[PDB]
């Protein structure tokens, strides 16, 4: 009697259960993996903490309301202050890794909303201010808090317009990456395996990250009569053949 | 070596060893396997 | 209860949060149930202080 | 097995007897390296050093104080003796405790003889057949408060009855928790600012109780109880510094403040013989 | 204050983010655990090691 | 014996962790159900807890 | 040309040479390991960072003087804020590790002095108090600084008589113990190789220091003629085979 | 002959003759021959 709605992701001392899932994504068919030799540039050994790195983190709730945008995460900025994770992340120069992660949103069968949980590589953001502005530092590293795209524009951000996808593209072909909808009617979690994506071996995990989480809802949250008009959605995020290298110093970063 | 007639006046029995909690923790009719839904 | 040999803590949070349905009120309750694993070892047979009596017990 | 054997004139460019203390090693270095030689047997094994030998005899470890008279009254039994007990740990008597302390980790069975002996200080007509009750109370157990209360009924805690005047024997496997027993613990029970230092926090063996099971006699009679050790089935591990100084106290490697020389001043010259 | 049904209902509380719904320290031979089967067994020794298994049922 | 066997990562549709107290049995999980494990040895074989020795003092 | 006095440790991506040196002690004739199963109870996988950890962190140096009386370190207290190895540290329940121990004084050969470096396997301290006064947390735990022999008594501290051991054992028996010399004349550096040694499979690292060194001035420092009176003394500790058991939260200590 | 069941209460072990001081007289890394200078 096994189900695609039902299932468990083990990964270090952290367990994740589901009994109302959709399957789940795995980015381009591909599971992540560690860096190969025939791949490697860098010289140097690299260090590997495996469970004390990779295991599930959750992100602070978001507050999901009748005029709600929509959210954005960036990795693996959101994990930078997430224990043993995090301090690998700047110790060391470079470093590479991949996620499993999980966006959760239960409900009753008498709401109705649908969330689209989407895995962009390499998303540039756009400057609000159009022309040739650039987007500072601090605001595409929000950290384990994520870009809120109902709040207003602020200097040095980027333009937060749903519909453009932050980016000038349309949101309808956000689909085209790997995603997954949480559709209160059938899910209540939506699950992305994330393999390591880059044009290079191993990279800076502080000035880049690599791919951006999103959960834009589409169908507007709808709830019964006279019942509370919000729903939390929780995420959480698993680092998985998580790959460490050239430690030293440890960087200090904008603000 | 036992010195007396009885069976009574023997020491100790001696380690069981047999131990089998599932007649406590699974008095079930119908098995349940680990990891299969409890409620089918 | 021994500090050098203290064991840890358990707690239980909102992951998300309990939604009820409609015409539907009030509080709804969890049971907690412990036991042992197979795992489990026990030694050096004593005492109990959850009995005790202060006279011999009579018919 | 030769002690020593035949060596005679050397004239090498094989100094055996030039090192280099600074290595950290002590060279094996023999009378037959740095003299002429005969040939002579051990005819000796080296059984009385062996650490089994070493531990394995009985050492008093503590003596305590009971006493059988007229509990009518008495708001504390305890304080009045009228039972008493014993945290149980082997560093009160300095002798066996210098002894395990040559090490830092011991493992060991243990063997227990109790002895009791009785005496009547003042006016009695008669040296009364006393019952000593000996019972083992582990950390958790009830822990007795009244001469004659629910907990000598003993029924999981294990106990002796014997004779004043005789003694009990009985060995208690190893009861440690760990995988030896430490002489010597760099820590605490955990990390908190005032708590406890050293092995006083590990050596949590709960105590053993004792008492006098007949009722009281017209006169009173003091009950001394001495508790020996033997170890047996010995296991030891990292050698250390013998203690020079004397004891303060049960656990701790503290030594008294305006403490004497231990080591003796030469009555004259360095040069001296 | 006394011995009740309720002493075995953990309250659930709806439309709660975050919190916290119950703890514990682990001293299985006292607190919470102190009377359980469990509990009441280890008591019956001074030493335990092992696994245990906790659970929740949802009413 | 084995105490706990080798366990790594997992992500199955076989939950062990997911039950029916309801049923009144209490199923046998053990911490490589739910947790990444290593193989460790009882070196126990429960004779201080036999009911021969529970009473036989 | 191979010599005792020549040698080269790498560990990580760290490296330690010495031209001077006599040769190198391993306690107890054992080199560290990990933890196998047959001596493991702790059922949690564990963490092995490896090169992250298991390299040289280099202490502050200590100024020797004509009245230097010794000094005191502690592991794995001395290297609690060392990189990745203190984050694991305090951010694991249980942990195991070993160490080769640096210890680096050079002069002249105009010079004279002889320092003891030991190890020293449970090391618990003595209260300058006497009668049953215990030895306060902060006191055995002084980090990296280490404890100065030479400084004064402090209320709730240990004794420092270098006489004593800071235990109530003569100082000339402490070469029962795992140790080395660095006399002047002869060396420049000291070398030991620490395995774990415990009565447990594992265990806090924070609440249990397994063993302690200690560099102690016996023949006391002589310089030349107008010399500056004074050289410095530098210790190098790497971890090896370093296993880190219980990640959570992260302990906040006393102080 | 043991009167007893556990191992615990059965005597003195009897001498573990294996002795060797070399752990504690030479825990130096690189072998050194008696004779051979200590310091080459
Ligand atoms: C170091 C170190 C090692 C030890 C071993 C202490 C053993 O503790 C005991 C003792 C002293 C006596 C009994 C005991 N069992 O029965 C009796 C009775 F006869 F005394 F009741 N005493 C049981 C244990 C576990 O304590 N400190």
């Amino acid at each position: 009697g096994y189900s695609d709605r039902v299932q468990q992701i083990t990964l270090g001392n952290s367990t994740i259960t589901t009994q109302e899932a959709a399957n789940a994504v795995v980015c381009y068919a591909e599971w992540p993996e560690y860096l190969p030799d025939v791949d490697a540039s860098d010289v140097n050994k690299t260090s590997k903490p495996d469970t004390s790195v990779c295991r599930f983190y959750t992100l602070d709730s978001k507050t999901w309301t009748t005029g709600s945008k929509g959210w954005c995460w960036k990795l693996p900025d959101a994990l930078k202050d997430m224990g043993v994770f995090g301090q690998n992340m700047f110790f060391h120069s470079l470093g590479r890794s991949g996620y499993t992660v999980h966006v959760q949103c239960n409900a009753t069968k008498f709401h109705s909303g649908c969330l689209l949980v989407v895995v962009i590589p390499e998303h540039q953001l756009a400057s609000h201010e159009g022309g040739n502005v650039s987007v500072k530092y601090t605001f595409t590293h929000p950290g384990e808090r994520g870009i809120d795209l109902s709040s207003a524009n602020e200097v040095g951000g980027p333009v937060k317009d749903v519909l453009y996808n932050m980016n000038g593209t349309l949101l309808g072909n956000l689909l085209i990456f790997p995603h997954q909808f949480i559709n209160l009617r059938t899910n209540n979690t939506a699950t992305i395996v994330i393999p390591y994506i880059n044009s290079v071996p191993i990279d800076s995990m502080t000035r880049h990250n690599n791919v951006s989480l999103m959960v834009i809802p589409i169908a507007p949250l709808t709830v019964p009569t006279g019942a509370t008009p919000s729903l939390p959605i929780t995420v959480t995020i698993a680092p998985m053949c998580t790959e460490f290298s050239g430690i030293r110093s440890k960087s200090i970063v904008p603000q | 070596i036992n010195y007396y007639k009885d069976a009574a006046s023997t020491s100790s029995a001696g380690q069981s060893l047999s131990m089998d909690p599932s007649k406590f923790t699974e008095p079930v009719k119908d098995l349940m396997l680990k990891g299969a839904p409890a409620l089918n | 209860p021994d500090t050098y040999t203290s064991a840890g803590f358990l707690s239980c949070w909102y992951q998300t949060s309990l939604i009820l349905p409609p015409e539907t009120t009030g509080q709804v309750y969890l049971l907690s149930f412990i036991s042992a694993c197979p795992d489990f070892k026990l030694r050096l047979m004593k005492d109990t202080q959850t009995i005790s009596q202060t006279v011999a017990l009579t018919e | 097995t030769v002690a020593s054997i035949s060596s005679g004139p050397k004239h090498t460019q094989k100094v055996p007897i030039l090192t280099a203390n600074e290595t950290g090693a002590t060279m094996p270095v023999l009378p037959s390296d740095s003299i002429e030689t005969r040939t002579t047997y051990m005819h000796f094994n080296g059984s009385e050093t062996d650490v089994e030998c070493f531990l394995g005899r009985a050492a008093c470890v503590h003596v305590t104080e009971i006493q059988n008279k007229d509990a009518t009254g008495i708001d504390n039994h305890r304080e009045a003796k009228l039972f008493n007990d014993w945290k149980i740990n082997l560093s009160s008597l300095v002798q066996l405790r210098k002894k395990l302390e040559l090490f830092t980790y011991v493992r060991f069975d243990s063997e227990y003889t109790i002895l009791a002996t009785a005496s009547q200080p003042d006016s009695a007509n008669y040296s009364s057949n006393l019952v000593v009750q000996a019972m083992y109370v582990p950390p958790g157990a009830p822990n007795p408060k009244e001469w004659d209360d629910y907990t000598w009924q003993s029924a999981s805690n294990p106990s002796v009855f014997f004779k004043v005047g005789d003694t009990s024997r009985f060995s208690v496997p190893y009861v440690g928790l760990a995988s030896a027993y430490n002489c010597f613990y760099d820590g605490y029970s955990h990390d908190d600012a005032e708590t406890q230092y050293g092995i006083t926090v590990l050596n949590h063996m709960g105590s053993m109780a004792f008492r006098i099971v007949n009722e009281h006699d017209e006169h009173k009679t003091l009950v001394k109880i001495r508790v020996y050790h033997r170890a047996k089935h010995v296991e030891a591990w990292i050698p250390r510094a013998p203690r020079a100084l004397p004891y303060t106290s049960i656990g701790r490697t503290n030594y008294p403040k305006n403490t004497e020389p231990v080591i003796k001043k030469r009555k004259g010259d360095i040069k001296s013989y | 204050t006394k011995d009740e049904v309720n002493s075995y209902l953990i309250p659930l509380n709806a439309n709660r983010q975050n919190e916290q719904v119950f703890g514990t320290n682990l001293f299985i031979g006292d607190g919470v655990f102190k009377t359980t089967l469990l509990g009441e067994i280890v008591q019956y020794y001074t030493h335990w090691s092992g696994s245990l298994r906790f659970s929740l049922m949802y009413t």
